[PDB]
């Protein structure tokens, strides 16, 4: 059956998500002006993960 | 006149070359360098640890260098005979040079040791020949012949043993500016092994011949404490080594010990320890396990074990013939040790070094919680033997008042109505305290 | 429709594999990013801390999400630990209580097979112990599971059933057989108690 | 001779347990499957055998004929042991073959490569009935009544009943075959030009 | 000089500061197709870059049009270019209409930058003093040659430079002359870009055994061409080997074991994947040591495998089924019947490497297959881009034959390896026979008009693994004097010869005085003299100067003006 | 809805245009309030983030979310996997 939908839940993780998106694109910003990008490329491949999840759980609904 | 006379090379964590045309030269905690013979010489390759830092290389080597000593900004090498020394520099910007020794009759490279000051080369004959980054020469010495060295960003570690002297550390600081010195020719406790070395070993022959001695290597703690390890497998560190009239040569680990117990029962002796670098109970070692006792280049991972004090008894450990089972009531004391002792170390450098990573103040206030805690619970155990004078005395170290006011929790619920005044009487003083 | 049909009610392999990955494992860092007392980014995440990567410390073993790890064993930036059930030893005595009880299954954790499958196809070279040894002796235990699994399988009764220790991948790949036949037997059972 | 069986058996058998390309243990997998479905045989690549020991291949090619039944008795124990719970009655698998050597012309066989491995190519023209061959046959001694067990390898060196009454003489041929209680597989001739 | 072998890492340090932003691509890397050591290089760059995470763009070209409208259509953000294999002959800022002025950011302060810093690494000697000296943006890999064998060409150059009365004059032509006497010289390869390359990676610390296989494989596809530069180069690469093995040898083989080992490797043809009966009828350096081409050839050669005592079923028996005896007693059988025959140079050492179970395999039998699956992996202007299409798509197949995990890939590059030394051998036999090659006082000329699989030979390396069997059955006919040949093919849908220009090389193992001294490869400067006069619509693009596409019509004057050309 | 908006001759009248309708509600759904995320993605996990890939169809040059792509055919680029999501779907490139 389809169970009841978690709204503050998912109010939270969207409210995350636009926020980290915007501090993901002001880092880009900065950077597009040392080199450690590999904790951009984390955010990248977390907010990519999350983003899957929400998108499966959303079509499976 | 034979054996221990021969001062061969040696080098903090070295290697033999065992039945290979490959050696391990220093296993510090910057990284590790190795030979191997292409046929007819030796290619050198140095490899660290901190990969984003400093990147591998290997180097063309004619002259088949037998020494070798790592730090943050520049490795040197050496050569047993006619003992040329190589000081690079890891960055580019400073150019690495070569110098020859002024070698002797019957003189032999020993360690070598180098400082962001001053590089320091040992002898079989016993100078204390000092140099520069560059190699222009400052200061020539002698003194009782060195065997092995370590040196931490400032300050250098040295063991002079003699057929006529014995094993005596000596340990200064060279300094940016201040040559200080905090110990000289001072004797050491460490156990040498000769027993063994009594014809009756199994494959351990080739690694006596490549170190008479059985020294496996000196590296420092992650705050400048020295620590000693061997083939008795036992580590030693310098508890106040800040005060020359503090001494305090203290055994934190017992490797036999802990591989009897973490292995299930069996006394096994195919797991061998290979200690590279101790930094706060982390003590990095490679436990081979097989005939070898040095490490092969798919270099196994740098398993980390903690410090544990003898205190563990084979007696007491045998409640259980045969996951060895730990009797709690000693296992809370040597908490309590571990966690003084700690804090001892912790607070020797709180004032003088300062701050490292930004989390001593909270680490050492865990480890204080954690010392009462351990208090407590050997407070509780003596009050389960009904002794209040026992109970009464282990009261007198708590630290945190906190613990204070268990304890007297403890006096009223561990029916000893006559230790809650006591412990009350404590508790009063501490208030004007 | 918004869902293809493969993945109506199982889960495929991948979904397992990225579930899985969320789980956190003990690693060795090959870089010190601990910022000394004397710029940098953070991790900052939102799904996991970033306390632990934030404060990394060359060669002292740390915990963190085991994606995460991979993403940093895509470089030699750092290692990865193999837990405790991935020794030779522990996996001999797995085998031995497994061929010494024929109904019970083997208390591994539930991630096993594909924590193994993940670590020999990136971590290949982070293993104390031989890897063409530990590939056969894990191949042997899915071997012996199947076993035991096809024999618990006669019992397929109409009520209920207890799969007691199973692991995930296992669970995952029967799930469309065993749920399906167990609806039919369930429903032929209420058609017949229809009085 | 039974320690170089156990040998040979004990290499063919981790050389099944063991082979493997890429992370999967293509024969286990095979034999696993072909059990699955009561097929009790299994299709061995020779290429495979080459590359796994050179040595076993050259024993294998002197005398196929000793060696083959060895390696289904190992094939035998391997089904046994990963697909039966220890703590039977399975029938001995076939062995079955996969080459690339060079296919010799049918008329180019001759006095030599008997006893050999051969390839080769041919047509199909007549293929007769199935007849029976026994592999385990229950037999009773005619006097003493001393009821045995034989297993035929079915590879004829270049057998027959035992010719004395092993436990009173009985006779020199003291044998009878108990046909209900024998084990028989299908065999069939085919003529190729 | 620009860049030594000892500051490569400081351009690896540049190009990583100036492209390692993960949010667009800005590093592209040019490899020319159809040429082996390119391929490898780009593996290894590859590989590098992915462990850096470094976003980039590999284009495989053909031709210098092709280049060209890349560089066109090229986008301005892209501030890191690589070229594999070729532009370090050629004005490269002349042929991509590059000026330094357009592309210079932040100008000031005794220094200069650029928006777009292009990296050239190939190691054919007329090195272009335009490129190498006289600009910034034109970054040259050296290899030690122009900073020890150019400083006259040097104090030349920068006397031109500054120079843009008599005795002045009588200088400046001194002076040119001097620079025209380095150029007008043959195109010439001293260096394989694959070692350069593990020598910066070296450099860098990030070597590998998968590193030093692909060193092997670039450095032994130039022993086909380049004996000498590999008998230079095969001690660093042994020494690389035995560094890198670890100690545990002998050990027992798992599917995991990855072995590099230095064993005999003869200087045969697919001899672990072929009959040692046909890798012998097949082995260019036995066909040319006996012509085979002959009927007397096949005769002989059973002489010897009669004489060494190996049925002749058993040599023409696969390698892998053949009996473990002779398997085990090749090198002792080579022994005593090779110096008989002047066949001694067969046996020689090389680098087998083996992947658990899957068999071994030796580097020039893969480097083989590669060729092979380069060459035949799958009005007039038109169909002519269709191939040139379909060429750059086989370097991807090659490519991704790399792959350990695309053995099937390996498999049919073999078979099109066996396939294709077939069809040169049965080529070269009727061109013997019909004496196709007409000997002059200048060249060797023979044009194949009609015959068999005539469309095969329209693939550049086609005609060039021809050339190569021509040249060595040529090379040991002593009587035939040292001159190169010249080959055409006839494409009748295009009507269009493929004119290729050779150059004669030594006996592989004759070594002498003059064979230290390369033979150069003069028909370049030959073909663009004659095709700038007297347009005959001839289309030179080609990376190897010396191959050009002509008119069926205009093929025999071509080739009478050329012989009227003393140039070469 | 990220692929391709097509035979139509094999549904009726009322079936085109439920089919039109409904990718306007799909498109209404996906900027509503889940704008966000991306509800017509590929529902396989983001196992990887960087990846190579090869041009199938030449597309000339596009321009990406940062720099640009110039979409040579046979030519390979290694690029994050997020960004070419669409294009691989569209079926421009193959590589994973
Ligand atoms: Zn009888």
């Amino acid at each position: 059956e389809l169970l009841p939908y978690p709204h503050q839940l998912m109010k939270r993780l969207l409210n995350r998500i636009s926020m980290q998106s915007q501090l993901i694109e002001n880092i880009s910003m900065g950077f597009l002006d040392n080199e450690s990008k590999l904790p951009l490329l984390c955010m990248e491949t977390e907010l990519e993960r999350l983003k899957f999840v929400i998108r499966s759980y959303i079509r499976c609904r | 006149n034979t054996g221990k006379f021969r001062y061969m090379p040696f080098s903090p964590a070295g290697t033999p070359f065992g039945f290979t045309d490959r050696r391990y030269l220093t296993m510090n905690e910057v990284g590790y360098v190795s030979t191997v013979k292409n046929s007819e010489q030796y290619s050198i390759t140095v490899s660290f640890f901190d990969v984003g830092r400093f990147r591998e290389y290997h180097f063309e080597d004619l002259f088949g260098y037998d020494l070798c000593f790592l730090n943050e900004k520049g490795t040197l090498f050496g050569q047993s005979k006619t003992g040329q020394i190589q000081y690079r520099p890891h960055d580019s910007i400073h150019s690495n040079w070569t110098k020859i020794i002024p070698l002797q009759a019957g003189e032999r490279i020993t360690s070598v040791a180098a400082t962001p000051v001053r590089v320091i080369v040992g002898t079989s004959l016993g100078y204390f020949r000092s140099f520069n980054q560059f190699g222009v020469p400052f200061a020539v010495e002698k003194t009782s012949p060195i065997v092995a060295l370590t040196a931490q960003n400032y300050r250098v570690f040295s063991v002079h043993y003699s057929q006529f002297h014995g094993l005596s550390y000596s340990l200064s600081e060279l300094g940016t500016s201040s040559k200080r010195y905090y110990k000289r020719e001072c004797p050491l406790p460490m156990s040498l092994p000769n027993i063994n070395s009594d014809m009756k070993k199994d494959a351990n022959l080739d690694y006596y011949n490549f170190n008479p001695m059985g020294i496996k290597s000196l590296f420092f703690s992650s705050y400048g404490d020295p620590c000693i390890f061997g083939s008795d497998n036992t580590l030693l560190l310098l508890s106040k080594w800040r005060s020359p009239e503090e001494s305090k040569w203290l055994p934190i680990l017992d490797s036999n010990m802990e591989i009897w117990k973490m292995s299930g029962g069996k006394e096994t002796t195919d797991i061998h320890v290979w200690p590279l670098a101790l930094a706060y109970d982390t003590l990095n070692c490679i436990l081979v396990k097989g005939k070898h006792i040095w490490p092969e280049f798919p270099l196994p991972l740098p398993s980390e074990m903690e410090i544990r004090m003898p205190v563990f008894v084979k007696s007491k450990l045998l409640e259980e013939n045969k996951e060895i089972q730990i009797p709690v009531s000693m296992a809370a004391e040597e908490e309590y040790l571990r966690s003084k002792v700690l804090s001892e170390l912790l607070t020797d450098t709180l004032e003088n070094d300062g701050e490292m990573y930004g989390n001593e103040n909270e680490v050492l206030a865990a480890l204080n919680g954690a010392y009462d805690k351990a208090l407590l619970r050997l407070f509780a155990s003596a009050c389960s033997d009904q002794n209040v004078e026992k109970a009464l005395s282990l009261a007198h170290e708590l630290k945190q008042d906190r613990a204070l006011t268990a304890a007297v929790k403890i006096s009223e619920r561990a029916e000893l109505p006559s230790l809650v005044k006591k412990i009350n009487n404590i508790r009063e003083a501490r208030y004007e305290q | 429709m918004s869902l293809p049909a493969h993945l109506q009610q199982t889960f495929s392999p991948e979904e397992i594999q990225f579930i899985v990955e969320n789980e956190p494992i003990k690693i060795f860092p090959r870089i010190t990013t601990r910022q000394k007392i004397r710029n940098h980014t953070r991790w900052q995440l939102i799904t996991t801390d970033d306390k632990a990567l934030n404060n990394m410390v060359a060669m002292r073993s740390t915990e963190v999400v085991l994606w995460i790890a991979l993403l940093l064993k895509q470089q030699s930036k750092c290692s990865i630990v193999a837990p405790q059930w991935l020794t030779t030893k522990e996996l001999d005595r797995k085998i031995q209580y497994e061929k010494t009880h024929p109904d019970r299954f083997s208390e591994l954790p539930w991630n096993w097979l594909v924590l193994a499958r993940i670590l020999f196809n990136k971590a290949k070279d982070d293993f104390h112990d031989p890897i063409h040894e530990l590939r056969g002796k894990i191949q042997d235990l899915r071997e012996i599971r199947q076993i035991k699994v096809l024999k618990g399988l006669k019992y397929l009764n109409e009520s209920h059933l207890q799969l007691d220790n199973l692991s995930l991948l296992e669970i995952n790949e029967l799930r469309p057989f065993i749920t399906e036949i167990m609806d039919k037997l369930r429903e032929i059972h209420t058609a017949s108690l229809t009085a | 001779n039974d320690d170089d069986n156990t040998e040979i058996i004990k290499s063919f058998k981790n050389f099944i347990l063991e082979f493997r390309l890429d992370s999967q243990f293509i024969y286990r997998d095979q034999l696993r499957n072909n059990i699955l479905v009561k097929n009790y045989s299994l299709t061995v690549n020779m290429e495979h055998l080459i590359g796994y020991n050179e040595d076993i291949y050259k024993k294998l090619s002197d005398e196929p004929s000793d060696i083959i039944p060895l390696f289904e008795t190992a094939i035998t124990q391997v089904a046994k042991r990963i697909s039966i719970l220890s703590r039977n009655s399975l029938p001995t698998f076939q062995l079955i073959l996969n080459s690339n050597a060079n296919q010799i012309p049918l008329r180019d066989l001759d006095s030599e490569h008997v006893s050999k491995i051969v390839r080769l190519s041919g047509i199909i023209i007549s293929t007769s009935v199935l007849s029976s061959r026994a592999t385990y046959l229950s037999i009773m001694c005619r006097n003493c009544r001393h009821t045995t067990s034989i297993t035929i390898n079915n590879f004829n060196s270049i057998v027959s009943l035992p010719r004395s009454c092993l436990s009173k003489n009985c006779g020199p041929d003291p044998y009878i075959i108990i046909h209900e209680s024998s084990k028989f597989i299908d065999q069939q001739f085919l003529k190729l030009q | 000089m620009y860049y030594g072998i000892s500051q490569f890492s400081e351009a690896y340090n540049k190009i990583l500061r100036n492209s390692s932003s993960h949010s667009s691509c800005q590093l592209v890397i040019f490899v020319s197709c159809l040429n082996i050591d390119a391929l490898c290089a780009t593996k290894m760059l590859s590989l590098l870059f992915k462990k850096q995470l470094v976003q980039s763009q590999i284009v495989p070209i053909f031709g210098y049009s092709e280049l060209r409208r890349h560089y066109s259509q090229l986008d301005d953000n892209i501030n890191s270019l690589l070229l594999v294999g070729f532009g370090g002959v050629i004005d490269l800022e002349a042929f991509l209409e590059i000026d330094p002025q357009e592309y210079v950011i932040d100008t000031d302060s005794g220094e200069q930058s650029f928006r777009r810093d292009i990296y050239v690494l190939d190691a054919h000697r007329p090195w272009n003093l335009d490129n190498i000296f006289g600009s910034q943006i034109i970054q040259c890999f050296d290899d030690g040659t122009v900073d020890d064998t150019l400083g006259e060409q040097k104090e030349a150059y920068y006397k031109l430079l500054e120079l843009d009365r008599k005795q002045r004059k009588k200088q400046i032509h001194e002076y040119e002359g001097v620079l025209e006497e380095y150029y007008s010289q043959g195109t010439t390869v001293v260096n394989s870009i694959s070692a350069q390359i593990y020598s910066l990676l070296s450099a860098i610390g990030e070597t590998n055994l998968s590193n030093l296989w692909l060193n092997i494989l670039g450095t032994t596809s130039l022993d086909i061409a380049y004996a000498q530069v590999y008998n230079r180069l095969y001690p660093l690469l042994q020494d690389e080997v035995k560094r890198l093995t670890p100690s545990s040898r002998n050990s027992v083989k798992t599917p995991d074991t990855l072995t590099l080992n230095i064993q005999p490797d003869y200087y045969l043809f697919l001899l672990r994947h072929s009959s040692l009966y046909d890798s012998f009828y097949y082995s260019n350096y036995v066909n040319a040591k006996l012509s085979l081409w002959n009927e007397n050839g096949k005769k002989r050669l059973h002489k010897m495998f009669a004489r060494m005592g190996i049925p002749l079923s058993t040599a023409q028996e696969t390698w892998l089924y053949m009996d473990h005896s002779i398997k085990r007693e090749l090198g002792i059988i080579f022994d005593k019947n090779l110096d008989r025959y002047g066949l001694q140079d067969i046996i020689r050492d090389g680098f087998v490497r083996t992947l658990g179970y899957r068999g071994s395999i030796s580097a020039s039998e893969f480097v083989e297959a590669l060729t092979a699956l380069l060459e035949v992996g799958n009005n007039s202007a038109q169909k002519l881009t269709n191939l040139r299409k379909r060429w750059v798509s086989n370097f991807w197949l090659s490519w991704d034959a790399l792959d350990d995990r695309k053995v099937e890939l390996l498999n049919r590059g073999i078979q099109l390896a066996q396939d294709l030394q077939r069809a040169i051998f049965n080529t070269g036999v009727a061109i013997l026979e019909k004496k196709l090659i007409k000997h002059l006082r200048i060249y060797r000329l023979c044009v194949l008009q009609d015959g068999p699989d005539l469309d095969l030979y329209r693939n550049p390396l086609t005609l060039l693994r021809l050339g190569n069997w021509l040249i060595e059955c040529c090379a040991e006919s002593e009587d035939k004097q040292l001159l190169p040949m010249v080959l055409a093919s006839i494409d009748e849908n295009t009507d269009t010869y493929l004119v290729a220009g050779l150059t004669p090389r030594y006996p592989r193992g004759l070594d002498t005085i003059h064979t230290k001294k390369p033979i150069l490869n003069n028909f370049s400067m030959a073909f663009q003299q004659i095709t700038a006069e007297t347009d005959a619509k001839v289309r030179i693009d080609n990376f190897e100067s010396s191959i050009i596409e002509i008119r069926r019509e205009d093929l025999s004057p071509f080739l009478e003006k050329l012989t009227l050309s003393g140039l070469l | 809805n990220g692929l391709d908006l097509m035979d139509t001759n094999n549904l009726s009248h009322q079936e085109q245009e439920y089919l039109k309708e409904y990718c306007d509600l799909i498109t209404d759904l996906k900027s509503g309030d889940l704008v966000d995320i991306d509800l017509s993605g590929s529902l396989v996990p983001p196992s990887d983030v960087f990846i190579d890939v090869r041009v199938l169809k030449d597309a000339g040059e596009i321009q990406t979310e940062y720099g640009v792509f110039n979409l040579i055919k046979d030519s390979q680029f290694f690029v994050r996997q997020s960004d070419v999501e669409r294009l691989i779907q569209q079926g421009y490139l193959q590589k994973i």
